[PDB]
């Protein structure tokens, strides 16, 4: 059994790279989309005891505008990852002066983990994903419209245009899979485009709480 | 309108290639880093 994991850590890399562009960070079209194959060479086809293990394949990457954030993946080993297994990945943040990653786990991640990842989150935002989670771009569904991240300039204009509060606007919650996806904080809105069968297209705004 | 549309096609060419040569150029040297400080990790 390791041309079925072989494909899934392909799939599981596809999703990450799509998601790092789709965020803002800088990723080449080499990576964007490599096959199957790029990935089986050059990473060497035996998941089981062999080339392509974990931590060694896992991606950094660097935001577009300025090459100072900087956004780590890690893909642990283990399939219930704990606090002694990501003090060494904080560890490797402080040694670094990079802010924030992603932890795609295997299995269900431990409470006291979730916990400290709430703990030294304004120090480090940093957060994590599931296995089975990440096996599939849902950003692709075709009942996912397309979601946009707004820059505070522009928040400030559309609550300036309609003449309304922060709060009176449609809203959604930290935690769903979309908002999770782009990973943003609360206070912070959402353009979302979407195609209307009445007029054509639509544009509504979901305030991050 | 054929010249005009053969040096805008041209232009257009450059331009891409160029812009995506520079961009894995950044990437490379992204990359040596990386490797340095990835590596350890």
């Amino acid at each position: 059994d390791d041309e079925e994991e072989t494909y899934r850590l392909w799939k599981i890399r596809k999703t990450i790279m799509q998601l790092c562009h789709d965020r803002g960070y800088l990723v080449t079209q080499d990576e964007l989309d490599q096959t199957l194959e790029e990935f089986k060479a050059q990473f060497g086809d035996k998941p089981s005891e062999g080339r392509p293990r974990r931590t060694d394949l896992t991606v950094l990457v660097a935001h577009n505008d300025d090459p100072t954030d900087q956004m780590f993946v890690f893909f642990p080993e283990e399939p219930k990852v704990g606090i002694k297994t990501i003090k060494v990945y904080c560890q490797r943040m402080q040694e670094e002066n990079i802010t924030r990653a992603l932890i795609v786990v295997q299995q269900g991640m431990t409470p006291s983990a979730k916990q400290s990842l709430v703990d030294m989150a304004p120090k480090y935002i940093l957060e994590q994903f599931l296995q089975q989670e990440l096996l599939i771009n849902i950003t692709e569904h075709e009942l996912v419209p397309e979601h946009v991240v707004m820059t505070k300039e522009e928040v400030t204009e559309l609550l300036a245009r309609y003449k309304l509060r922060e709060n009176q606007l449609p809203r959604i919650q930290a935690g769903d899979p979309v908002a999770r996806y782009f990973g943003i904080k609360r206070g912070q809105v959402v353009k979302i485009i979407r195609p209307s069968e009445t007029a054509g297209r639509y544009i509504t705004y979901r305030l991050v709480q | 309108l054929r010249q005009k549309l053969l040096k805008e096609q041209e232009e257009k060419r450059l331009r891409e290639k160029e812009e995506q040569k520079k961009l894995l150029e950044q990437r490379a040297q992204y990359v040596e880093k990386t490797k340095n400080i990835l590596m350890f990790t």
